[PDB]
C-alpha cells in the first residue's frame, strides 16, 4: 500500500555545471602508460546535469520521472544515505517487466520481476524520542510480482540510519548502462568536504557488476529514504540530501592512465578545437603551431529527381470510355506504345468493381516502364 | 461504418419458388467479405456461405451466391419447406463485423 | 586548421577554414581561407605561426 | 518456445562439453559460422547466448548470417559476423501431433524488418490498407501471427525441427565458460604456450609484480598484444638474428 | 464442434452476470470466440471478439466499457461479462467461431452455441 | 442483356491490360515523379538518371 504524498511546493527543475566528470573504464583489459583513444557512451565534458534537492529547511521531496535514452550518469551527494536506489522500466504498471535496486540492510535485493509501481515509491525512517536509534518502518515501492524468476542476494552489513548534522560528505557515482542485453552499473565512491556544490577534480569509475538481464528500459525513478517521528498520507521530513542525473551520449575520449591500472586523465576529442587538436596529436601536450585535424564539409539538405515531362500520352481514354466494345468472341486488341502512362488511370474513379492486378499490382510497378501494352 | 440494407424484407411470404435474397452496401464490399446465415425459429444462425459464393459444410449446393462489389445474393435452386429461416448477411470489411437486419422474418 | 600558442603558454584557440567561404556555416577572410578566433592587426611582425598567402599568426592571437 | 518467442538462456560460469555435441552426430544441421567445428568448439567465450526455435524444414536456410526470408526478417535475425553455430534437429515424432500441432506460431507479416537480435512479442494487427480496422480482422489488415500447423504425416520440408542457435562471444574478458582439457601443470620460466582464456600463443611465463584489479583479466601493453594475463606476465622466449 | 452456452439467468436490473460459453477440445487454441447480441424480436450485433491464446479482445464502438469478454485457456471456456442489467441490456447473447488469421481471410462465425437468455428476471 | 435484370445479368466492359515485366523495350513508362529544383543549396541531384 503506497500513500500520495502531498504538501509539496513546486518549483523548477534546476541544472548544474560538470567539470569533467562521468568517464569510466571501456572494457577489463588492464593498460597502463598509455594513451589510448575509444569511441563509447560517455558524459561529455562540461555539460549540464540535472539537480535535485532535498532539504528539511514544502521538504523539497524530489522522485520525478527521468527518461533513459542510451544510459544515465547518477551521481549522489549524502551524509546520511538517503538515497536507497533506483527502479528501472518502461511502464512501472507490472505491463512489463522491470528492475529495482535497493541497499537493504539485509541484503542487497536487485530484483528483475512485473511490478505494480505506485506513484510515489519510496522508503521511510522512524525515529524514536525515547532513545536515540533509527529503523527502517515503511518500504511502499511495489505491490504485485508474480511473473520472474530472477533475484538475487549479498552481504551488507548495519549501516548508520541516523540524520548527522552538517554539510555532504560522501559521493556515490554510478553509471548504468543497457546494450546487448547487459544492465551494466559502475560505480565509484569519494570522500568529500564541500556544502552544496558539484565536486571537482577526475575520478576512475570502476566496474561494480553487468546484470544479464536483456530489457527495455525507458523510464526511470529515484528511491529515497525519509524520516519520521501527523498524517501519514501527507506528513514526512525529508532528510538533507542531494543527486545529480545525466545522460551519456556517443562519443570519442583519449584516456592518460598511469604506472597503476587505474585511469588519471582524460580528454572529449569533440568537445573544443584544442581537445580535438590533442587528440589528433594523440598527446595531452601541444607545441605552438599549425595543425590540421579535421574536414568541415557541408551535408546534402535533401534529394531531387528532375526528369523530362509526360509529353507523349497513352489513349487509355480511347480505350475505356469509348463508345462500342467488342463482344467476348471477337475479342478487340489495341497496343499501346510509346508513350507515357497514367498509371494513375484504373480505382481513383473506382468505378470499376474489380482494378485485380496480377503480379504487376496497383503500385509504382504499374507506373514503370513497360515493354508492350496489350488492351 | 457500412452499413448493410437487405432488400427483399418479407418477398417471401411462404415462399414456393426460387428466391433472390439481397443486401447492399454504402462502401463496395472488398474482396467478397461478406457471409449468410440460417437463423432457424427458436434456434442460433448456421452459416450458409463465406467469401462471394463458397458454399458450406452440410450445406447444399441449391443455396448459391451470386454477388460481387455490391455483394448481394442468396438463390434458393429448388425451394424446401425446412429451410425456411430469416437469413442474415454480415461484411467483413473495415465493419465492426456488422449484420443487415434480416431478409426471411415473419 | 588548429592554430594554438603552445598548451604550456595558454589555451586560447584560432581555427582557420582552408578554401571555404564560410559566411555560411573575428571572422577574417583571406585567399587562404577564413580564419576565426584571431584579432586581425594592421602591422607586420615577423612570422610566427606560418598561415599561409603572407598571413601569419602569433600571441590574444592576433593574425 | 516458438521462432516470434525466442526463448534465450544464459549459460554462465561453467565448463562446457562441446564434444557431446559433435559425438552425437543426430543434429539435422550442425552448421558453425567463425568457429570451426570438428572439436575446435571448445574454447573459452565470455557468454554462451542460446535461443531456441522449433522451424520448418525448409526455413533452416534463412537462419544463417545475412541471408533473407520471412523468418529472417520477421521472426529472428542474425549478425553477419555470427561468432556461434546453428544447430537443428529433426523434431518430427516430439514436435508433431495427430490432426496437426498448432502451438507453434511464426510472424507472417510485419511492418518492417527487425534488429540483428529483437523479440517482437506484439499482437497488433498488421496493416495492409488504408483503413485503421480498429485493430480487428478486416480487409486489409489481418493477424501479423501466423501458425505452422506441422503434421506426422507430412514433407521432410513440412516437419518441425528444433532448432538451438548458439552464439559466442569472443571478447574472452569475463571468460565465464572454459573447456575442461587444459590443466594448470606448474609452469614458469620457459618458452611455452600459454593459454589461460582459450587465446593460444608462444612465450615464457615470467612472475608479475603488476597489480591488476578484480573484474580484469588481460592486460595488453602498447601494439594490442597480450602482455600480462590473470597475476602472471607473458614475455615470449629469446629470438633474433644470427 | 460444441459450444454449450449458459443457462438464462435470473438478473434483477443492475446486477451483474457472466456467460459461459464451452469450447470443446482444440476450439480455443485454433479459433477466436465472437459475441453477438441478438437482441429480441430484433436483429444480430457484434459486441467483439475474443482471442483465446494471445487475451486479446476488442469490441465495439456501442458495447465499450459496458462489457467485459474473459476466456479461460485451461478449461476451455468463454466467459462474457455485463457491467450491470441496463433495460434494454434483454437479449439472447450468442457464442461463435471466428479465423483470427491471415491465410485464412474469411473471418465468418462457424459455430454458434445454444444462447443465453438475459432480462430484468428468468 | 435486358435493362431490368440482376447485376449478373448485367453488362460488364472488361478491358485487360496485359503488360510484360521485362522492360527492356521500355515503350510505356510512368511520369516518374518529377520534383522541383532547389538549387543554391547543396543538394543530392539525380537530374535524368
Ligand atoms: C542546461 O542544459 C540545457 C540544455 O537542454 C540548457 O537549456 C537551454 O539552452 C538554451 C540554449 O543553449 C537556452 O536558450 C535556454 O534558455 C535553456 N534553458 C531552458 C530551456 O530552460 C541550459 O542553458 C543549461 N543550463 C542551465 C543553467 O539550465
Ligand atoms: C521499449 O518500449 C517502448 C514502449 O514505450 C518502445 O517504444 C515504441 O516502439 C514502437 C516500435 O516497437 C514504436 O512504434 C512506438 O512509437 C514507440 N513508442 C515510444 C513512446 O517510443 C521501444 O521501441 C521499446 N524498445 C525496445 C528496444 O524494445
Ligand atoms: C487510382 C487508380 O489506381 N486507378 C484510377 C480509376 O479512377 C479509373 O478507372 C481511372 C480512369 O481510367 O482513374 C485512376
Ligand atoms: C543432448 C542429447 O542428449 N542428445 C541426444 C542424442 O545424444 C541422442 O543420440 C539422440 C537419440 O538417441 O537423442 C538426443
Ligand atoms: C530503544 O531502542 C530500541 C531500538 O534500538 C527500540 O526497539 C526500543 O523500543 C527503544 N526503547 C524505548 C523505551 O522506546
Ligand atoms: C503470471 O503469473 C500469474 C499468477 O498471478 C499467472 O496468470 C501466470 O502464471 C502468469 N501469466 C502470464 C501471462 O505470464
Ligand atoms: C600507484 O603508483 C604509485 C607509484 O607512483 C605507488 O606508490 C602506489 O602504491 C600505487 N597505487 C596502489 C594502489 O598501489
Ligand atoms: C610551462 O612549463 C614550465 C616547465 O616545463 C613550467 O615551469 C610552467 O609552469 C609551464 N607553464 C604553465 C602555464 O604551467
Ligand atoms: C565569397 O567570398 C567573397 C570574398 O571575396 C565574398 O565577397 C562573398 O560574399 C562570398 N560568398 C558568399 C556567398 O558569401
Ligand atoms: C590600419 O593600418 C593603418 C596603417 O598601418 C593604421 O594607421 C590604422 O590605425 C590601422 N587601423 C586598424 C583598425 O588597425
Amino acid at each position: 500500500q503506497c500513500v500520495n504524498l502531498t504538501t509539496r511546493t513546486q518549483l523548477p527543475p534546476a541544472y548544474t555545471n560538470s567539470f569533467t566528470r562521468g568517464v569510466y573504464y571501456p572494457d577489463k583489459v588492464f593498460r597502463s602508460s598509455v594513451l589510448h583513444s575509444t569511441q563509447d557512451l560517455f558524459l561529455p565534458f562540461f555539460s549540464n546535469v540535472t539537480w535535485f534537492h532535498a532539504i528539511h529547511v514544502t521538504k523539497r521531496f524530489d522522485n520525478p520521472v527521468l527518461p533513459f535514452n542510451d544510459g544515465v550518469y547518477f551521481a549522489s551527494t549524502e551524509k546520511s544515505n538517503i538515497i536507497r536506489g533506483w527502479i528501472f522500466g518502461t511502464t512501472l504498471d507490472s505491463k512489463t517487466q522491470s528492475l529495482l535496486i535497493v541497499n537493504n540492510a539485509t541484503n542487497v535485493v536487485i530484483k528483475v520481476c512485473e511490478f505494480q509501481f505506485c506513484n510515489d515509491p519510496f522508503l521511510g525512517v522512524y525515529y524514536h524520542k525515547n532513545n536515540k536509534s533509527w529503523m527502517e518502518s515503511e518500504f511502499r515501492v511495489y505491490s504485485s510480482a508474480n511473473n520472474c524468476t530472477f533475484e538475487y542476494v549479498s552481504q551488507p552489513f548495519l549501516m548508520d540510519l541516523e540524520g548527522k548534522q552538517g554539510n555532504f560528505k560522501n559521493l556515490r557515482e554510478f553509471v548504468f548502462k543497457n546494450i546487448d542485453g547487459y544492465f551494466k552499473i559502475y560505480s565509484k565512491h569519494t570522500p568529500i568536504n564541500l556544502v552544496r556544490d558539484l565536486p571537482q577534480g577526475f575520478s576512475a569509475l570502476e566496474p561494480l557488476v553487468d546484470l544479464p538481464i536483456g530489457i527495455n528500459i525507458t523510464r526511470f525513478q529515484t528511491l529515497l529514504a525519509l524520516h519520521r517521528s501527523g498524517d501519514s498520507s501527507s506528513g514526512w521530513t525529508a532528510g538533507a540530501a542531494a543527486y545529480y542525473v545525466g545522460y551519456l551520449q556517443p562519443r570519442t575520449f583519449l584516456l592518460k592512465y598511469n604506472e597503476n591500472g587505474t585511469i588519471t586523465d582524460a580528454v572529449d576529442c569533440a568537445l573544443d578545437p584544442l581537445s580535438e587538436t590533442k587528440c589528433t596529436l594523440k598527446s595531452f601536450t601541444v607545441e605552438k603551431g599549425i595543425y590540421q585535424t579535421s574536414n568541415f564539409r557541408v551535408q546534402p539538405t535533401e534529394s531531387i529527381v528532375r526528369f523530362p515531362n509526360i509529353a507523349n500520352l497513352c489513349p487509355f481514354g480511347e480505350v475505356f470510355n469509348a463508345t462500342r466494345f467488342a463482344s467476348v468472341y471477337a475479342w478487340n486488341r489495341k497496343r499501346i506504345s510509346n508513350c507515357v502512362a497514367d498509371y494513375s488511370v484504373l480505382y481513383n474513379s473506382a468505378s470499376f468493381s474489380t482494378f485485380k492486378c496480377y503480379g504487376v499490382s496497383p503500385t509504382k510497378l504499374n507506373d514503370l516502364c513497360f515493354t508492350n501494352v496489350y488492351a | 461504418e457500412i452499413v448493410l440494407t437487405q432488400s427483399p424484407g418479407t418477398l417471401s411470404l411462404s415462399p414456393g419458388e426460387r428466391a433472390t435474397l439481397s443486401c447492399r452496401a454504402s462502401q463496395s464490399v472488398s474482396g467478397s467479405y461478406l457471409a449468410w446465415y440460417q437463423q432457424k425459429p427458436g434456434q442460433a444462425p448456421s452459416l450458409l456461405i463465406y467469401g462471394a459464393s463458397s458454399r458450406a459444410t452440410g450445406i447444399p449446393d441449391r443455396f448459391s451466391g451470386s454477388g460481387s462489389g455490391t455483394d448481394f445474393t442468396l438463390t434458393i435452386s429448388r425451394l424446401e419447406p425446412e429451410d425456411f429461416a430469416v437469413y442474415y448477411c454480415q461484411q467483413y470489411v473495415n465493419s465492426p463485423r456488422t449484420f443487415g437486419q434480416g431478409t426471411k422474418l415473419e | 586548421s588548429v592554430i594554438t600558442p603552445g598548451t604550456n603558454t595558454s589555451n586560447q584557440v584560432a581555427v582557420l577554414y582552408q578554401d571555404v567561404n564560410c559566411t555560411e556555416v573575428n571572422v577574417f577572410q583571406t585567399r587562404a581561407g577564413c580564419l576565426i578566433g584571431a584579432e586581425h592587426v594592421n602591422n607586420s611582425y615577423e612570422c610566427d605561426i606560418p598561415i599561409g598567402a603572407g598571413i601569419c599568426a602569433s600571441y590574444s592571437i592576433i593574425a | 518456445a516458438s521462432v516470434y518467442a525466442w526463448n534465450r538462456k544464459r549459460i554462465s560460469n561453467c565448463v562446457a562439453d562441446y564434444s557431446v555435441l559433435y559425438n552425437s552426430a543426430s543434429f539435422s544441421t550442425f552448421k558453425c559460422y567463425g568457429v570451426s567445428p570438428t572439436k575446435l568448439n571448445d574454447l573459452c567465450f565470455t557468454n554462451v547466448y542460446a535461443d531456441s526455435f522449433v522451424i520448418r524444414g525448409d526455413e533452416v536456410r534463412q537462419i544463417a548470417p545475412g541471408q533473407t526470408g520471412k523468418i529472417a526478417d520477421y521472426n529472428y535475425k542474425l549478425p553477419d559476423d555470427f561468432t556461434g553455430c546453428v544447430i537443428a534437429w529433426n523434431s518430427n515424432n516430439l514436435d508433431s501431433k495427430v490432426g496437426g500441432n498448432y502451438n507453434y506460431l511464426y510472424r507472417l507479416f510485419r511492418k518492417s524488418n527487425l534488429k540483428p537480435f529483437e523479440r517482437d512479442i506484439s499482437t497488433e494487427i498488421y496493416q495492409a490498407g488504408s483503413t485503421p480496422c480498429n485493430g480487428v480482422e478486416g480487409f486489409n489488415c489481418y493477424f501479423p501471427l501466423q501458425s505452422y500447423g506441422f503434421q506426422p504425416t507430412n514433407g521432410v520440408g513440412y516437419q518441425p525441427y528444433r532448432v538451438v542457435v548458439l552464439s559466442f562471444e569472443l571478447l574472452h574478458a569475463p571468460a565465464t565458460v572454459c573447456g575442461p582439457k587444459k590443466s594448470t601443470n606448474l609452469v614458469k620460466n620457459k618458452c611455452v604456450n600459454f593459454n589461460f582464456n582459450g587465446l593460444t600463443g608462444t612465450g615464457v611465463l615470467t612472475e608479475s609484480n603488476k597489480k591488476f584489479l578484480p573484474f580484469q583479466q588481460f592486460g595488453r601493453d602498447i601494439a594490442d598484444t597480450t602482455d600480462a594475463v590473470r597475476i602472471l606476465d607473458i614475455t615470449p622466449c629469446s629470438f633474433g638474428g644470427v | 464442434v460444441q459450444l454449450v452456452q449458459s443457462g438464462a439467468e435470473v438478473k434483477k436490473p443492475g446486477s451483474s452476470v457472466k456467460v459461459s460459453c464451452k469450447a470443446s477440445g482444440g476450439t480455443f487454441n485454433t479459433y477466436a470466440i465472437n459475441w453477438v447480441r441478438q437482441a429480441p424480436g430484433q436483429g444480430l450485433e457484434w459486441m467483439g471478439r475474443i482471442i483465446p491464446m494471445f487475451g486479446i479482445a476488442n469490441y465495439a464502438q456501442k458495447f465499450q466499457g459496458t462489457v467485459t469478454f474473459t476466456a479461460d485457456k485451461s478449461t476451455s471456456t468463454a466467459y462474457m461479462e455485463l457491467s450491470s442489467l441496463r433495460y434494454e441490456d434483454t437479449a439472447v447473447y450468442y457464442c461463435a467461431r471466428s479465423a483470427y488469421y491471415s491465410e485464412s481471410s474469411g473471418y465468418y462465425l462457424d459455430y454458434w452455441g445454444q444462447g443465453t437468455l438475459v432480462t430484468v428476471s428468468s
